[PDB]
């Protein structure tokens, strides 16, 4: 049961969401790193200040403060025993991001299996956030906070307490929690690992342009133009600069880690991309398959039916950089 | 008031020792238990005497207040006057009657804030700090010799549905004082098949009926947490619509299933309607 | 959860294996049907006669019976007690094939949810075999006589004790065995389809000329000849006439039963088939998909990259001859 080491996992999460020292912690499972990031990602927003939104408040005071409403003020004969009912605005971090940090972190230490020193310094900040009122959270909230009023740095821990979150599972304990085995299945390590690259490929090949492209079919029936019960087809990524265009399936299996048969089911998806895809630019058409290996990186190129297409594969185990160099040096003999 | 009662004699019974000390009872369960007719039926039992006057009813909701409860100034056509409440006034007549035993019945106590509703009271209605000796004036007594103390008569009933979704956690400051207790749905009791049968009910619809239902309401305690105990169906709705005599049969059924459980079933089962169906088809087939 | 009447799961399986009334029996469930032929099917034999192999057996007589083994004889000094070793020809019905039917039928009675006639007549017959040796019974036996001197009619039902013993899982008690939910995955469901199809074209479509045929790319690789990398391709069925080709890919999909969004992931597969093979007599290609549906039968057609395709479904639950109908007007359509 040979896997990924989990340190690099993090990185492959970064380009994910679209936005440090790992060396430093000792802990080689997930949590620990992804623990550490978030104690001490909140000291960085602390110490610049934690957003503040303005919440209006009506409530019966014994006086003015902004706007009475006169409506509910006599309604309630509150003007006889000294009170109105007036909205105004307290200035509070109680806003639906904040309490997720706080109710979040409550999880991470209720945690069955964790390092020490990461549960201990949150506790102090789970008690450094009085005002702050605790919740039991939902996907749901994350799905109001779409919005993104708050700042790029924010929405960075919430994508990370969303990956908690759904990764938590309850352990020995009714109480406690118990970390998710994530490396196991595949189709959470595919979906990362599409996702991994489209938004990977934005940053560094600025040379070329990137975008994801639907596709329609080149059929006509006679029976529907819909062609509901046709298969839709997304690609994964594409690619195009002006020399050449280039179309990329990639998915993570386990049978492929092992160095016997192999496993190239999605092939029969690629090649029918192309099919269907008529460049109006004329340039050119190829194709690329990238998996995941841990050993070593092997590349292979092909002229199949008219095609240029390459399948390779990358030694994940080796090192951050050399793999960050490692597909740069691989889209550019492709993208040619 | 005890003659044909579907609820165990146990429960009704302990209830009885309970409240005779305790004097603050909630009464758990599901909609259509008769959580008002047991109480209600029991508010009779323990006065031993059929008498609604010493009796008093209120539902409590999020918006009930101090104001309606106990002391408002509600205006007259120039000036506002003190206005006296439920309880305050329902005190004034257990006074006069010290032997006797007047009853105090809250339906749905828990949706509203008890503290902002009692306020000062709340100290006061637990059973030890009773009588002239925890007198306290009240908040908008003009004169501090003016005084309300509970006397000892009091009897509190409080009832509470278990069945909403929405409930996450019990009030801290009810759990403190009142004695929770279970109902049960008490589809399969004695009483109950004793009084179906006596309606022209033939034992196989009976063993028909109480069976089925039973593995309905298996079904919801099974899954404890993911929905309630208390979420599984009551009895009630088999009492009435059969006042003028109609005779149960599966034909009479139907229309109670689709009627009166389906939309139970509706928010409970909110995932998968086919689920529903699965349920819904042993109902009848 | 719905899924196709059992009674017609049965005849699927007759073409599968290459080789009666089913509504006689009331038990809707399959081991009450499979029971029922195993348990019926037995009495067809033993009235022809049951199959009896020549083993030899060289034992320590007191006499001469066939070849006397002088070695042993000798050895063993067996003259001068009135003994001798001698090798002959005892005429039995302790075959290995024979041994599984009654080992068999002990698995069939020990299953714990089962029709009472069917387990009580069994046990007759079960006494009614005192010769034969029970056996624990394992795939490897069932391996060794694929050589199939038995009879066409053994293997039938040996073919039937197949599928018995691997759909058999122990239940309740210890002893006692629970059937296999053999409906639910898809999978095996599908290789009977597949091997349904397959064997099912041989037999009615006398007209055409039927087989599974091996593919290979059209690509060349400067890296490796082999190009074992490359997705191995073999067609499911190809059914070949003068007049024209057909390929068809047909698959088992539960969410396909539901009358939405369409399963067609196969489909990637069936086009990358047209495009590697070539025909020499180039007469035309075209491709078929069918599925299984529950209540009804739709056909389509299309022209998709230059082939001629047709998507269509069959109304598994209606009745096994007009679904046979089905078929022959499903092919005689596209065959064309
Ligand atoms: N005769 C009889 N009537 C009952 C019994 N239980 C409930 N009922 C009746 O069911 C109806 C509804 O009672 P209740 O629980 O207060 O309604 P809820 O507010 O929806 O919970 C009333 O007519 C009750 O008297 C019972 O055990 N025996």
């Amino acid at each position: 049961q040979p896997v990924i080491p989990v340190r690099n996992i993090y990185y492959m999460l970064t380009y994910a969401w679209g936005y440090a020292n790992l060396e430093a912690i000792p802990g080689n499972n997930l949590l620990d790193i992804l623990g550490y990031v978030l104690n001490k990602g909140v000291l960085q927003l602390s110490r610049r200040g934690l957003e503040l939104d303005y919440n209006p408040n009506t409530e019966i005071i014994p006086g003015i403060k902004g706007r009475i409403e006169f409506a509910k003020t006599i309604r309630g004969f509150h003007l006889n025993h000294g009170k109105t009912v007036s909205t105004f605005d307290m200035l509070n971090e109680d806003t639906l991001a904040n309490r997720i940090i706080k109710s979040t972190l409550a999880i991470l230490i209720k945690h069955e299996k964790l390092n020490s020193t990461i549960r201990d310094e949150a506790r102090s900040l789970y008690r450094k956030l009085p005002g702050i009122s605790t919740l039991h959270l939902t996907p749901q909230h994350f799905s109001y906070l779409n919005g993104g009023k708050n700042t790029r740095y924010y929405k960075f821990v919430i994508s990370v307490c969303k990956f908690i979150v759904n990764n938590s599972i309850p352990g020995q304990n009714k109480g406690h929690y118990r970390f998710y085995d994530f490396e196991r299945n595949e189709k959470e390590m595919s979906l990362l690992y599409q996702k991994f690259l489209y938004e990977f490929c934005r940053r560094e090949l600025t040379s070329a342009n990137t975008t994801r492209s639907y596709l329609k079919w080149d059929a006509s029936s006679i029976s529907d133009q819909s062609l509901n019960l046709l298969p839709r087809m997304e690609t994964d990524i594409t690619i195009r600069s002006s020399e050449k265009i280039l179309i990329v399936d990639a998915k993570y299996y386990k049978s492929i880690f092992s160095r016997e048969k192999f496993h190239s089911q999605n092939l029969y998806q690629l090649m029918n991309y192309l099919w269907s895809l008529k460049p109006e630019n004329g340039e050119n058409i190829g194709g690329l398959l990238i998996y995941p290996h841990v050993d070593t990186a092997v590349k292979h190129r092909y002229k199949i039916n008219g095609f240029d297409i390459g399948l390779c594969t990358v030694n994940l185990g080796q090192e951050w950089p050399c793999i960050h160099q490692e597909l740069l040096d691989i889209f550019d003999e492709y993208l040619k | 008031a005890l003659n044909d009662l579907f609820i165990p004699e146990t429960t009704i019974e302990t209830i009885l020792k309970r409240l005779t000390i305790k004097k603050n009872i909630i009464l758990q369960g599901p909609p259509g238990v008769g959580k008002t007719f047991v109480a209600r039926r029991l508010a009779y039992l323990l006065t031993g005497e059929k008498a609604p006057q010493r009796v008093n009813m209120v539902q409590f909701h999020q918006s009930y207040s101090y104001e309606d409860f106990i002391q408002g100034y509600r205006p007259n056509g120039v000036g506002f006057r003190r206005k006296d409440g439920i309880f305050y006034n329902f005190c004034q007549q257990a006074k006069e009657q010290p032997e006797k035993k007047y009853i105090f019945i809250i339906d749905e106590i828990n949706r509203a804030n008890l503290s902002k509703v009692f306020g000062e009271v709340m100290m006061l209605m637990e059973h030890d700090k009773r009588g002239e000796n925890w007198s306290v004036p009240l908040t908008y007594s003009e004169n501090d010799e003016e005084r309300f103390y509970v006397p000892e008569n009091v009897y509190i009933i409080g009832l509470m549905n278990t069945a909403d979704r929405s409930l996450a956690v019990v009030d801290y400051a009810l759990r403190r004082r009142f004695s929770f207790i279970d109902i049960e749905p008490g589809f399969d009791t004695p009483q109950f098949r004793n009084f179906l049968l006596n309606k022209k009910a033939e034992p196989s619809f009976v063993e028909s009926l109480c069976q089925k239902m039973n593995e309905l309401n298996q079904e919801i305690s099974k899954e404890a947490t993911i929905l309630g105990k208390g979420f599984r169906i009551g009895h009630s709705y088999f009492c009435c619509g059969l006042e003028d005599g109609t005779s149960p049969d599966t034909q009479w059924l139907n229309e109670i299933v689709m009627t009166d459980i389906a939309p139970l079933l509706e928010e409970y089962f909110f995932d998968d309607p086919y689920k529903q169906q699965k349920w819904t088809n042993k109902l009848l087939g």
